[PDB]
């Protein structure tokens, strides 16, 4: 509850309840204009 | 000093997490005159 209060500035979809994909909106803040991404991501992100 | 006690009496006796609070903002709208963009001393904030 108090992590997600607190987190839910930061992000757009902070509200929603799907912490997991926070983690690519992170991704984008910390890639530069240009960077290269590479990650293990679930199906879920793919199909659900 | 008055600021640094206010700060401490905020986010001890007042139970203001720290992370909500902020110092020093900017404005260059001239939001009066404090500097030459004035500036805030203290500032607190919920979630968002």
């Amino acid at each position: 509850t108090q992590t997600q209060r607190e987190v839910r500035n930061a992000f757009l979809f902070g509200d929603k309840k799907n912490s997991e994909n926070l983690f690519i909106e992170r991704y984008y803040q910390l890639l530069k204009e240009g960077g290269r991404l590479g990650v293990v991501l679930p199906e879920s992100v793919f199909d659900t | 000093i008055v600021r640094a006690f206010l700060i401490d009496r905020l986010v001890n006796e007042l139970d203001y997490k720290p992370e909500y609070l902020e110092t020093e903002k900017e404005y260059t709208i001239k939001g009066g005159h404090s500097k030459i963009n004035p500036r805030v001393d203290v500032l607190v904030k919920d979630d968002k």
